[PDB]
RNA sequence: CGCGACCUCAGAUCAGACGUGGCGACCCGCUGAAUUUAAGCAUAUUAGUCAGCGGAGGAAAAGAAACUAACCAGGAUUCCCUCAGUAACGGCGAGUGAACAGGGAAGAGCCCAGCGCCGAAUCCCCGCCCCGCGGCGGGGCGCGGGAAAUGUGGCGUACGGA
């Protein structure tokens, strides 16, 4: 909605900024487990709760 | 000393005098509220032999309970099980009028600590009680060694887990024949240790 | 005396002032949000040059806690410029972007080849 | 160079002050540089000029609250930073001398009869 | 009382408005039967001002 | 008309964040959590959910001030004294 | 069910006896913790017997063990003070007293 | 009328303190079922148990007889073995069910009120001086202020005491 509040458009803002993919230089690590960020999420398929 | 023949006055309650002033207090504390402090005991004699002192930290709450017996906050009947439990009526509270009292006088002054309490008067509807408290930190108090054993964090709450005089008269402890379902600690005690299986290593 | 009114009402007491015997905190709390922590870096993109080239203004970026009035006097003593007016919106990355617009008498590409951006 | 808290202790609050202000200075250009897309050399040193930040702001804190103490030591009542932050049933405790003081009877009774060290033969 | 039942006591003055009056009620009684003479008096304040305390039951 | 179609009139919501737990249980008509009873004092909390108590306990968040008490605690609460100066 | 002849038992089985088992694996640490804190009382109490206060001779009540004598909790004040030891002192030297018992013969 | 005590009762961002909430394996106090068994079921059983509420500590609770006994008598409390699946309870059905004595672990006893006698001999706080200080205490000085006779302190408590 754009009649927002200020708590919701912080959390809004926060989950923007994790809804990014995993940076290149972290797949060469030493003990590097993570081949893709698992927890992305797409604006249709899960609805973020709320 | 005055303080027996005061205490034989006491004794004395179905006398002309003693009624007369039982009637008059009666019906002032009805008038008041229902949780007060008092300036000072009403029975001094009483509130000395139940470890009362003239001294600075001790103080005197004047309380008022409801009377009669406790029903069973279920809704309109509706007692949902065998007929043994269909009771509300005239079911009893384990605990007394007075245990109650200081209960709820302790809950309410919840930074002192209940000594004891005693009885100043009732009427059909309700009775009244007194009930000493003691500042815990108050350094008369503090510095006063027969009267610091109050002050240590173990006896915090002693009226919410019946350990003063009338909590103490319900939990049915006491020597003897009389008593032999409270061996132990407690009733509860006394169940755990009976009904429990002791597993030796080697039976 | 006599009473004209037949309510009882609470007489007026006198209440004294704090006369503390010690202070309950030993020390003023440090101004954290202060003129260096307030702005933290202006925004060097494309409608930022355009906005310093044609408005006169400048673009910063600034915490969540700033007012008008705080922005504009930390700028007025980072670099000693006057500001006209403020405009501040929070952009959904979650800071809040300040177009800092000058006196007349001043040049925001001035100002801004003096501070580093261009 | 390298700022160190050890010849910072010395000084006085007012340069102390003073370079904390350059090193603020140099914070916000170094910043202005990242932003705008500098040289890897400042987007290192970015992080030394905020530890030289943080042991700066430490040196002056340690010593204000230092002499405040110092400030503080005779008198009885001292703010509750200065008092002592031990678990709050530690400080609801009794303390020393009266969890010692004992009344008159039983002490006349301890000195009337003392616990004796004695042994009994085979 | 403990002077008065030891007769000891020459006279006993006794305040008239002692808040509980069971403190007190008994003590005419007691005194006439030792014998001793008490007399009634005005005010508990006035009868502790003879000593240097707020109030005072009886002298 | 019971399912598919009634589904579509869903649009405004009945709970939002509460400000103890952050769950999105605050109803707004009772103005109370339903995990834990902001408004009251204390904590919601039964013992017929033995997941819900494991759920947000003492040892699940950050442990900011008792972590560093059980390290005071290793040594006995030492204060005022610092180890000796090299 | 009942079968052929055998005897007709009442397990007291039918409460919730599983929830409540004491089980006794710490017996051996129990027995070694509790020596080990005999021999530090016997150490902090250095020349004054282990075994703590002499302690008098009694017969036991009932007419099942009325010709055994035991010890008992103290000695009563009448032999204690026949004995010319005093209240206090007793106790302080070694001899345990209880004012609670009599002396009937 | 006014002034002054005292008693009751208010108001303070008055000076200095204290409580709230969390965890909750163990503990203390209330409240408290129904599945189930009885080959049905209503008393009984499940069970003073689950769920619910309140309150602590490093353990808690209990505890120094208004006891057990009937012996040639034992002697605070708590725990273990046994007593004992016993005396007893029970549509005397299903089922439930202790205690004394005996052997061990541990071992520790004490204080008031009241009755009395000592010139309130008692306690708290403020200000000042010296000392100590991260458990705010020691000494001295205040014709400093209060509490207290509607009872503080010393002696003293059933084993008697003065
Ligand atoms: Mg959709
Ligand atoms: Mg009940
Ligand atoms: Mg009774
Ligand atoms: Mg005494
Ligand atoms: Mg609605
Ligand atoms: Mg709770
Ligand atoms: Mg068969
Ligand atoms: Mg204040
Ligand atoms: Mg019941
Ligand atoms: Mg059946
Ligand atoms: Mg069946
Ligand atoms: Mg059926
Ligand atoms: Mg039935
Ligand atoms: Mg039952
Ligand atoms: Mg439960
Ligand atoms: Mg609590
Ligand atoms: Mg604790
Ligand atoms: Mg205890
Ligand atoms: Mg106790
Ligand atoms: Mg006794
Ligand atoms: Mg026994
Ligand atoms: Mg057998
Ligand atoms: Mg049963
Ligand atoms: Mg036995
Ligand atoms: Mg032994
Ligand atoms: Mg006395
Ligand atoms: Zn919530």
């Amino acid at each position: 909605s754009s009649h927002k509040t200020f708590r919701i458009k912080r959390f809004l803002a926060k989950k923007q900024k994790q809804n990014r993919p995993i940076p290149q230089w972290i797949w060469m690590k030493t003990g590097n487990k993570i081949r893709y960020n698992s927890k992305r999420r797409h604006w249709r398929r899960t609805k973020l709760g709320l | 000393g005055a303080y027996k023949y005061i205490q034989e006055l006491w004794r004395k309650k179905q006398s002309d005098v003693m009624r007369f002033l039982l009637r008059v207090r009666c019906w002032q504390y009805r008038q008041l509220s229902a949780l007060h402090r008092a300036p000072r005991p009403t029975r001094p004699d009483k509130a000395r032999r139940l470890g009362y002192k003239a001294k600075q930290g001790y103080v005197i709450y004047r309380i008022r309970v409801r009377r009669g017996g406790r029903k069973r906050p279920v809704p309109k009947g509706a007692t949902y099980g065998k007929p043994v439990h269909h009771g509300v009526n005239q079911l009893k509270f384990a605990r007394s009028l007075q245990s109650v009292a200081e209960e709820r006088a302790g809950r309410h002054c919840g930074a002192l600590r209940v000594l004891n309490s005693y009885w100043v008067g009732e009427d059909s509807t309700y009775k009244f009680f007194e009930v000493i408290l003691i500042d815990p930190f108050h350094k008369a108090i503090r510095r006063n060694p027969d009267t610091q054993w109050i002050t240590k964090p173990v006896h915090k709450h002693r009226e919410m887990r019946g350990l003063t005089s009338a909590g103490r008269k319900s939990r049915g402890l006491g020597k003897g024949h009389k008593f032999h379902h409270t061996i132990g600690g407690s009733r509860r005690a006394a169940w755990r240790r009976r009904n429990t299986l002791q597993l030796h290593r080697y039976r | 005396k006599i009473r004209t009114s037949p309510t009882f009402r609470r007489p007026k007491t006198l209440r004294l002032r704090r006369q503390p015997k010690y202070p309950r905190k030993s020390a003023p709390r440090r101004n954290k949000l202060d003129h260096y922590a307030i702005i933290k870096f202006p925004l060097t993109t494309e409608s930022a040059m355009k906005k310093i080239e044609d408005n006169n203004t400048l673009v910063f970026i600034v915490d969540v806690k700033a007012n008008k009035h705080q922005i504009k006097q930390a700028v007025k003593k980072l670099y000693d410029i006057d500001v006209a007016k403020v405009n501040t919106l929070i952009r959904p990355d979650g800071e809040k972007k300040a177009y800092v617009r000058l006196a007349p008498d001043y040049d925001a590409l001035d100002v801004a080849n003096k501070i580093g951006i261009i | 160079a390298k700022i160190k808290a050890r010849d910072l202790r010395g000084k006085k609050k007012e340069e102390l002050l003073k370079q904390l202000d350059d090193l603020k200075v140099e914070l916000s250009q170094l910043r202005v540089a990242k932003v705008t897309g500098g040289a890897a050399s400042k987007l290192s040193k970015i992080r030394v000029v905020r530890k030289s930040i943080a042991r700066v702001l430490t040196v002056i804190n340690q010593t204000q609250k230092e002499n405040l103490r110092k400030f503080y030591k005779g008198k009885k009542y001292k703010p509750l930073d200065l008092r002592p932050k031990k678990t709050r049933a530690m400080r609801r405790r009794l303390n020393k001398h009266e969890e010692s003081l004992k009344t008159k009877k039983q002490q006349r009774k301890e000195r009337l009869y003392p616990l004796r060290k004695y042994a009994v033969k085979a | 009382t403990t002077l008065v039942e030891n007769k000891k006591a020459q006279l006993v003055v006794i305040a008239h408005d002692v808040d509980p009056i069971e403190l007190v009620v008994f003590l005419p009684a007691l005194c006439r039967k030792m014998g001793v003479p008490y007399c009634i008096l005005k005010g508990k304040a006035r009868l502790g001002r003879l000593v240097h305390r707020k109030t005072c039951t009886t002298v | 008309t019971k399912g598919t179609s009634s589904f579509g009139k869903r649009r405004n919501k009945t709970h939002t964040l509460c400000r103890r737990c952050g769950s999105k249980a605050y109803h707004l008509q009772k103005s109370t959590c339903g995990k834990c009873g902001y408004p009251a004092k204390r904590k919601r909390k039964y013992n017929w959910s033995a997941k819900a108590k494991r759920r947000n306990t003492t040892g699940t968040g950050r442990m900011r001030h008792l972590k560093i008490v059980y390290r005071r605690f290793r040594h006995g609460f030492r204060e005022g004294t610092t180890p000796k100066p090299k | 069910a009942p079968s052929r002849n055998g005897m007709i038992l009442k397990p007291h089985f039918h409460k919730d006896w599983q929830r409540r088992v004491a089980t006794w694996f710490n017996q051996p640490a129990r027995k070694i913790r509790r020596r080990k804190a005999r021999q530090a009382r016997a150490r902090r109490i250095a020349p004054r017997p282990a075994a703590g206060p002499i302690r008098p001779i009694v017969r036991c009540p009932t007419v099942r063990y009325h010709t055994k004598v035991r010890a008992g909790r103290g000695f009563s004040l009448e032999e204690l003070r026949v004995a010319g030891i005093h209240k206090k002192v007793a106790r302080t030297i070694g001899i345990s007293v209880d004012p609670r018992r009599r002396n009937k013969s």
